[PDB]
């Protein structure tokens, strides 16, 4: 009747996509999060989709010593 | 004045007394939020080194920029002064066209590409300032460069042309 | 307080003191002398007046009653008005802010 | 303050309790509430997430116990019939 | 005075309303131990269900209004929560404690 | 030297004042509606 | 001679009255102590359904508008309605639950005047600060660096509670996961 | 090319009896860098769970079912291979610690890193994280395979927070950058 899924796995998932469909498909749904964190970036990497650098969200900093600039000083006032 | 943000505030306190007269004086900018926006990134080309200098200045004096830095501080506001009479002098209709489109479309860019074009080509033929943002994405066009804008209320005219500097 | 982490997604508003007093703690503290670390003494005073404003709020109160009494004791002919008071500054209103500034 | 007041109350829910065991319960959930509100009040006033994630895991952690206890109590009155001390 | 302090008024004047009409044109006379029987524990296994489901929704919440900071690092996190979470739920299913049949 | 009476009347409040606790324990132990004058 | 320090009323961006959180204080404790003297439980937890409530909307208008909706929703929406599910099918006889509480009230006094007295002088000058002529102010002005992309506070909570903090997470996972497993473990037939 | 800053982070600094390599070695480092011996040690603690299952079974019978006894062996067998294999990253990364005997590795990680300073690589990778992140992840999982028998972590990051002063390996490098040079002379 009902099988096992140690005794014969390929059985156990065929009975219960369609016997529990719902508990089934929410463990192959659930299962695609992994799958697709494993497969994707990888081929987007080889198909030149390249990942956005990130926006700033604070003031951004030049590194290194200051500039030493000369202008709009004070005698350019009025 | 703390930059905690206030809940329960209905009173305003203003001081009226001036700067010392050891400060050096320097007229503050006149410009409201709509076209200040609509020049930043022409104040950003030509007073990006001032800019970061007066941040840098109070990055070296912890606890204390405010004090420390007042005369880079009095640097920037004069480039920033420069170029908005700069652009008050050669490219006013636009500079106004852009502006006013922005006060009327939530200070959101996407929603003045027209205008923003018209301007960005008539500061660039008289002032030579470019608009730039760092770091695009190189396998697509830069999104203030698009023809269309997903995000747009009103769809963009067809005969209507982005400014590609040097084309 | 001491995390780092404020209400708006920036760092907290004490931190800066908390940052100090530790330097001052790691770098002045040892086993070899353990008395080093009464130099932190001041600092951890300055970091306890950001969280809570003890000695502030004793000067401003103290500073306020003063100034509430000579205050009193002058007299205002013409105190500016809240109207010419919320022109101060504006486009073309000279003779309000000239009246504002007693200029 | 209010927090303080607040305190007490859930306090004195024990000092004014012989007999009524789902008043101690109650109790206990206003000491908490009362807990979580002066830290919210605090970080408020030191500017810190962090008072404000504290609160929440209060919150997730006084739910939770409220769901043991209410659990534990009706394995209790399965057997008794009664909540009530005969005091 | 704002829209939405207003709004509250407008709502609760509205039930104030309805219930002074009923209580003052409607018609009014006044017409006008027990036995203690078994709860069934299905009832306190929904609340307790939901309860605890509800708050791992609301420790999820900062996490959809937080993405972009937490990129592939806060991911993981949340992942390892939701795993945890969600093996309470197959011990849920499991053992039926919902009366399936 | 010290004051005995001044000292011995602090004394008697310290403890009486405990006393006056458990005295309030007794009273709220109490199985009788017999009132808070008790 | 001129007044160089000036104050008046704000006309828009004014902001809500502190006077709202006194009417939500005095709203808390009422209802809190119609907690405890309260004959029916099932009406106990009404008044401490009100109490969540009111402190729930002060947290709202000092603007912790993120946790007081939690409380709304966690407190009130799922804890308090397990609470009234109980109370609300289990047999109570009011009677066998009312004690002589004036045999309390000297414990009552003795015990809120020895614990308010040691609990107050624990509270940082930030919560007391306005609590019981020379009022004192809070003054606030703008910055424009720490304001470049405000996080609303859910936000600020969600960049660290998942990376910085998330031993707590993780934690607290436990403490849900052994909640359901043992109320399940304790009330149902196998 | 040294970047006059290397040490940039403060590390804590513990008492061990060997150098210490990397505080917070990537993954990848700890099953390349793992002897032999780590393999055996761990197979064999792996295979001791369900082994020690079934002498209870044989020796104290546990009167289950029909086909109980198949279902604790199958947990069995996951929680030795969780236990063992948490084990055989625990004996490698002991050594990137300075917390067990570690010649073999610290020459490794001599000639490893060298090597990228060589190519001009980064001593530790490129990552996708933001800086703030890579900090997080760094203080999140240095020294904490010490925590291995209540919480596991791995480090799957690159950051370059790894608690040693890298000044060594660009001395390395451009020792034997001259080296390879006065040869190229001598031709
Ligand atoms: C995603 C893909 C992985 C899951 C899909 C394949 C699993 C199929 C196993 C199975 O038996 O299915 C038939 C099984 C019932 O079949 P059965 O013939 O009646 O079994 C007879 C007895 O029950 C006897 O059956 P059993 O108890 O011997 O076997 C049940 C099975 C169930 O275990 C699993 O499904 C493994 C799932 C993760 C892989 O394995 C075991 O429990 C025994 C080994 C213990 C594994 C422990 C893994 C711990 C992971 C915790 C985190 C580790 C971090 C490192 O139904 C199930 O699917 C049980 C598993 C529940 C499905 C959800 C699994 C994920 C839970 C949420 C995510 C957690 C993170
Ligand atoms: C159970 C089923 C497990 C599902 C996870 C499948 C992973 C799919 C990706 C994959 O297969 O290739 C790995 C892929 C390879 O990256 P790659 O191309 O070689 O780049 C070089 C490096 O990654 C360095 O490059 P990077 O520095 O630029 O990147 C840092 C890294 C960011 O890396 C991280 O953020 C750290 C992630 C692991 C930290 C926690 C380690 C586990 C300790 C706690 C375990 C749970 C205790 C309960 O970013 C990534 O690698 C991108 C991957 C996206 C991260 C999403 C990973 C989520 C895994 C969590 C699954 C849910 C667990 C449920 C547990 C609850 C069960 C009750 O990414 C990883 O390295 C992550 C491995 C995570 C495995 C940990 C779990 C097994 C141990
Ligand atoms: C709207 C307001 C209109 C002005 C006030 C109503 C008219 C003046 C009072 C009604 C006088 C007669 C009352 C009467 O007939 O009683 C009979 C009944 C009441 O019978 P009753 O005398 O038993 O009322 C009992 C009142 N208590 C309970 C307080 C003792 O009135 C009605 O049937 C309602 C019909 C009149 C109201 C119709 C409102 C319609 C609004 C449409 C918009
Ligand atoms: C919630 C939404 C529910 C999701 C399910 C909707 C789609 C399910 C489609 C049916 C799956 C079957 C696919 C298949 O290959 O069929 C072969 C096998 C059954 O063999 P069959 O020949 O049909 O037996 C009848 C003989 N008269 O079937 C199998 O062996 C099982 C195949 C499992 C793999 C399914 C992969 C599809 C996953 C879709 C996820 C969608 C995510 C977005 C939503
Ligand atoms: C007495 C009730 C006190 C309720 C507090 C008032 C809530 C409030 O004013 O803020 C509205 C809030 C979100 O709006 P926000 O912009 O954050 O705050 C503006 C404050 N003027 O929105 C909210 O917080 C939700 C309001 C909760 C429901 C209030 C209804 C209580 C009064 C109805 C009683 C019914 C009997």
């Amino acid at each position: 009747t009902t099988p096992r899924f140690w005794s014969t796995p390929l059985k156990y998932c065929r009975w219960a996509a369609r016997e529990r469909p719902a508990l089934f498909f929410s463990v192959v749904i659930g299962a695609l999060g992994p799958v697709t964190l494993a497969t994707v970036p990888p081929l987007r990497r080889l198909i030149g989709d390249v990942d956005a650098a990130p926006i700033p969200l604070t003031y951004p900093i030049p590194p290194g010593p200051r500039k030493q600039l000369k202008g709009y000083d004070d005698d350019t006032e009025d | 004045m703390a930059t905690r943000k206030p809940a329960f505030n209905q009173h305003v306190l203003l001081d009226t007394t001036p700067l010392p007269d050891s400060i050096p004086k320097v007229k503050e900018i006149g410009a409201s939020s709509a076209p200040l926006l609509s020049a930043s990134f022409f104040i950003g080309a030509r007073c990006k080194d001032y800019n970061d200098d007066y941040m840098q200045c109070k990055n070296e004096n912890p606890g204390r920029g405010e004090f420390e830095c007042l005369k880079e501080g009095r640097r920037v506001t004069r480039c920033a002064r420069s170029v908005l009479k700069d652009i008050n002098t050669h490219c006013l209709e636009q500079f106004r066209a852009h502006w006013q489109c922005l006060d009327n479309n939530n200070q959101q860019l996407w929603q003045c590409r027209p205008a923003e074009w018209k301007l960005n080509k008539c500061v660039y033929e008289n002032l030579k300032l470019e608009k730039v943002i760092p770091d695009q994405p190189k396998n697509s066009t830069p999104v203030h460069l698009r023809q269309r804008q997903i995000f747009a209320h009103h769809a963009i005219p067809p005969w209507e042309r982005p400014f590609i500097p040097g084309q | 307080m001491a995390s780092g982490y404020g209400l708006n997604g920036g760092p907290s508003r004490c931190f800066p003191f908390w940052q100090e007093l530790l330097a001052c703690y790691v770098t002045n503290s040892s086993e070899d002398n353990p008395d080093g670390k009464n130099k932190c003494i001041p600092v951890m005073e300055d970091y306890y007046e950001c969280l809570h404003h003890r000695k502030e709020a004793a000067r401003v109160r103290a500073l306020q009653a003063a100034y509430r009494e000579a205050e009193a004791k002058k007299l205002q002919e013409n105190p500016p008005t809240a109207g010419q008071i919320r022109n101060l500054g504006l486009l073309n209103k000279e003779e309000d802010t000239k009246k504002v500034h007693c200029a | 303050n209010i927090t303080l007041i607040l305190f007490l109350i859930g306090i004195l829910g024990f000092v004014l309790n012989r007999k009524n065991i789902i008043l101690m319960l109650i109790s206990i959930e206003i000491m908490l509430l009362s807990i979580t509100f002066l830290i919210l009040l605090s970080s408020l006033n030191m500017d810190d997430i962090i008072g404000q994630t504290y609160a929440i895991y209060i919150i997730v952690v006084a739910g939770a116990e409220s769901a043991i206890g209410l659990g534990i109590l009706v394995a209790f009155y399965r057997l008794r019939g009664s909540i009530a001390i005969e005091y | 005075m704002s829209a939405m302090s207003i709004y509250i008024i407008f709502v609760s004047i509205i039930a104030i309303l309805f219930l002074a009409i009923d209580l003052i044109f409607a018609p009014h006379n006044p017409y006008k131990s027990q036995s203690r029987s078994p709860f069934n524990i299905s009832f306190f296994i929904y609340g307790l269900v939901f309860l605890l489901l509800d708050l791992e929704i609301l420790l999820l919440y900062p996490f959809a209004v937080s993405e972009y900071v937490n990129s592939a690092y806060g991911l993981a996190a949340a992942l390892i929560f939701i795993g945890i979470i969600t093996i309470g739920f197959v011990y849920e299913l499991g053992h039926d404690a919902l009366k399936v049949h | 030297p010290k004051d005995a009476v001044h000292l011995g009347l602090k004394g008697a409040a310290v403890v009486g004042g405990i006393g006056l606790l458990f005295a309030a324990v007794r009273t709220s132990l109490a199985r009788k509606n017999v009132g808070p004058w008790a | 001679s001129q007044i160089s320090l000036l104050l008046l009323k704000e006309i828009y961006t004014n902001g809500s009255t502190h006077i709202m959180l006194d009417i939500l204080s005095v709203l808390a404790v009422i209802s809190g102590i119609c907690v405890i003297i309260s004959k029916n439980p099932i009406v106990s937890v009404l008044h401490l359904i009100g109490l969540f409530a009111y402190v729930s909307f002060y947290l709202i208008l000092i603007g912790l508008n993120f946790v007081g909706l939690s409380y709304l929703i966690v407190y009130i929406g799922a804890v308090s309605i397990l609470f009234l599910f109980i109370l609300m099918l289990i047999n109570i006889r009011t009677s066998e639950l009312q004690s002589n509480t004036s045999n309390s009230i000297p414990l009552t006094i003795l015990v809120g005047i020895i614990i308010s007295s040691f609990l107050f002088k624990m509270l940082p000058y930030g919560v007391i600060i306005s609590n019981q002529k020379n009022d004192l102010f809070f003054i606030t002005s703008k910055i424009w660096d720490g304001a470049l992309a405000e996080n609303n506070h859910i936000s600020s909570i969600g960049n660290i509670m998942y990376t910085n903090y998330n031993v707590w997470l993780i934690l607290a996972s436990f403490i849900l996961l052994l909640a359901m497993v043992g109320a399940i473990v304790i009330t149902i037939k196998p | 090319n040294t970047p006059t800053q290397t040490y940039q982070f403060p590390s804590k600094t513990v008492k061990t009896d060997y150098p210490l390599i990397d505080n917070d070695p990537h993954f990848t480092r700890v099953i390349r860098y793992a002897r032999p011996s780590d393999y055996a040690h761990g197979l064999a603690a792996a295979a001791a769970g369900p082994a020690a299952l079934w002498l209870m079974e044989r020796i104290s019978p546990s009167q289950v079912g029909r086909g109980g006894f198949a279902k604790a062996m199958r947990l069995a067998g996951f929680i030795g291979l969780a236990g063992g294999f948490l084990y055989f990253y625990q004996r490698s990364i002991l050594r990137f610690y300075g917390m067990s005997e570690n010649a073999r590795e610290v020459e490794m990680d001599m000639r490893e890193m060298t090597d990228r300073v060589k190519a001009g690589l980064p001593l530790y990778g490129e990552s996708r994280l933001s800086p703030a992140m890579q900090g997080v992840a760094a203080r999140q999982s240095r020294y904490s395979a010490l925590f291995f028998g209540v919480m596991p972590w791995f480090n799957f990051v690159n950051h370059n927070q790894h608690g040693v002063d890298t000044a060594k390996y660009y001395q390395q490098a451009e020792r034997e950058l001259e080296a390879e040079r006065l040869a190229r002379e001598q031709a």
